[PDB]
C-alpha cells in the first residue's frame, strides 16, 4: 500500500514485466471508501481502512 | 440562496428542508383586486408555500 | 423530462438503544428492551462486575 | 439505651491503595451490617460521584459528526468515541469548565497526552490513549470543552444554543468509579466468633483517590440519612 486515509486507500500492485508492457495503466490504484451511504432500508454503509 | 438546508443543521420536527414557491392561482384580475393591489401593494404576491 | 431541478437532502439519525427496540440472538430468541437498568441495580458476580 | 450493646466498628483501615485501586477493611461489624453498609456504599459509588469529561468538540474543516478529516485515518464518529474515553483530573482548585484549543502537526498519531500542553486547569490521566491516526503532514486544529457533572449526560442535553458553528455535542460519562467489590468475612472478638469484616476493593479511573471516593459516598449517604431526624419529620 502507498497511502491510507478515511476516504481512500492507494496501493501499488505488483505487475509482471510483460503485463506492464501490455497494460496502459500505472501499477498504483486508488480505492475510494464508501462513507455514510443510504441503503434501500435506511441503514448506512460506512467503511473504514 | 437555493432554499436548501445547510450541511450540519439539526432537522428538528417542522423545519424547512427544501423551501419552494409555487406560482399561485391568479384568476381574472377583477377591477377590485387591481385597485386593492394598486393602493395597498403586492403584499399577497402570487406564490404559495 | 418535465422536471427542471432535483433537490436531495440526506439526513443522518444516530439511534442509540432505547426501550422498545427489538433485540435478538442467533437461536430464534427475540425480545423487546423493556427496561434500561443502571449498573448498580444489575446482578453482579463475586468480583463486582 | 437498647442500642448501646451494638458493637461499634473502629474505623476504615486502608490495606493497600494506589491512585487507581484500593483495598479497605471495616471491622468489627454486627451480624448483617456488613451487607447493608457495603451495598449502600457500592450503589452510591457507582451512581453519584463527580468527574470531568468532554462535552463538545469542534474540529476545523468538520461541519458535523458524520464527516471525515482529510488525511486522518479515523472518521469523526470514531474520534468522538475516543474523546469520550479521555479522563481528566483537577489540577487547580475552583475550576468548573474550560475550553481548550489544540493544534497538533507533524506526528503520526494524535494522543490524549498531546492535550496537556494546551490544558492548564486539568491533568490527562490516560495520555497513551490514541485519539486518532494521522499522516506526518496532517495538522489538526480542534477545540474541546471540559466540564463537570455526575453520571451520564447524553448529547441532547449538552447542546448549547450559543455554541459556534461546527460544534458537536458529545455524550459525557462522568463516573470516576469503575468497579466496586465487597466481601463479608467472619471476624472474632473475644469469645464471639460471629462478628463481620467488610472488605472493599475499589477501582477508579484516577480522578479521585479511592479513599476520597469512599468518603464522598459516605457523605452522600449521611446527608440522605440526616433528613430522618426528629426535627425533619412533619
Amino acid at each position: 500500500v502507498e497511502y491510507v486515509d478515511a476516504q481512500k486507500i492507494t496501493i501499488k500492485y505488483d505487475r509482471t514485466e510483460e503485463e506492464r508492457l501490455v497494460s496502459f495503466e500505472e501499477d498504483s490504484k486508488t480505492y475510494e471508501l464508501v462513507k455514510f451511504r443510504k441503503t434501500n432500508q435506511g441503514t448506512s454503509i460506512n467503511l473504514k481502512p | 440562496e437555493y432554499g436548501m438546508i445547510r450541511i450540519g443543521a439539526e432537522v428538528k420536527p417542522g423545519d424547512i428542508l427544501i423551501g419552494k414557491i409555487t406560482p399561485k392561482g391568479e384568476s381574472d384580475p377583477t377591477p377590485e383586486e387591481k385597485l386593492l393591489r394598486a393602493i395597498f401593494g403586492d403584499k399577497a404576491g402570487d406564490v404559495k408555500d | 423530462a418535465g422536471i427542471m431541478k432535483l433537490a436531495k437532502v440526506y439526513i443522518a439519525k444516530k439511534r442509540k438503544l432505547k426501550v422498545g427496540d427489538k433485540m435478538a440472538g442467533r437461536h430464534g430468541n427475540k425480545g423487546i428492551v423493556a427496561r434500561i437498568v443502571r449498573q448498580e441495580d444489575m446482578p453482579f458476580l463475586e468480583d463486582g462486575t | 439505651m437498647a442500642l448501646l450493646n451494638f458493637q461499634k466498628p473502629d474505623k476504615v483501615i486502608m490495606i493497600d491503595s494506589t491512585d487507581f485501586e484500593g483495598k479497605f477493611e471495616f471491622r468489627p461489624l454486627e451480624p448483617g451490617y456488613g451487607l447493608t453498609v457495603g451495598n449502600a456504599l457500592r450503589r452510591v459509588l457507582l451512581s453519584s460521584l463527580e468527574g470531568f469529561a468532554i462535552t463538545s468538540v469542534r474540529i476545523d474543516g468538520v461541519e458535523h459528526e458524520f464527516s471525515v478529516v482529510p488525511g486522518v485515518v479515523e472518521d469523526v464518529t470514531e474520534i468522538i468515541l475516543n474523546l469520550k474515553q479521555v479522563r481528566f483530573k483537577r489540577q487547580i482548585d475552583d475550576v468548573e469548565s474550560e475550553t481548550v484549543s489544540i493544534s497538533v502537526s507533524g506526528k503520526e498519531q494524535l494522543t490524549a497526552g498531546d492535550f496537556q500542553k494546551f490544558i492548564s486547569g486539568y491533568q490527562v490521566l490516560n495520555p497513551d490513549l490514541v485519539i486518532c491516526n494521522m499522516g506526518p503532514k496532517v495538522s489538526i486544529n480542534m477545540e474541546i470543552v471540559i466540564e463537570k457533572g455526575r453520571g451520564y449526560v447524553p448529547a441532547e442535553e449538552n447542546k448549547k444554543s450559543n455554541a459556534p458553528l461546527g460544534s458537536i455535542a458529545v455524550d459525557s460519562v462522568y463516573t470516576p468509579v469503575k468497579n466496586v467489590k465487597y466481601s463479608i468475612e467472619n471476624y472474632r472478638v473475644e469469645q464471639k466468633t460471629d462478628y463481620e469484616k467488610l472488605v472493599f476493593e475499589i477501582i477508579t479511573d484516577g480522578s479521585i483517590h479511592p479513599k476520597d471516593a469512599l468518603t464522598e459516598a459516605a457523605k452522600v449517604l449521611i446527608h440522605h440519612f440526616m433528613l430522618f431526624s426528629d426535627e425533619r419529620i412533619t
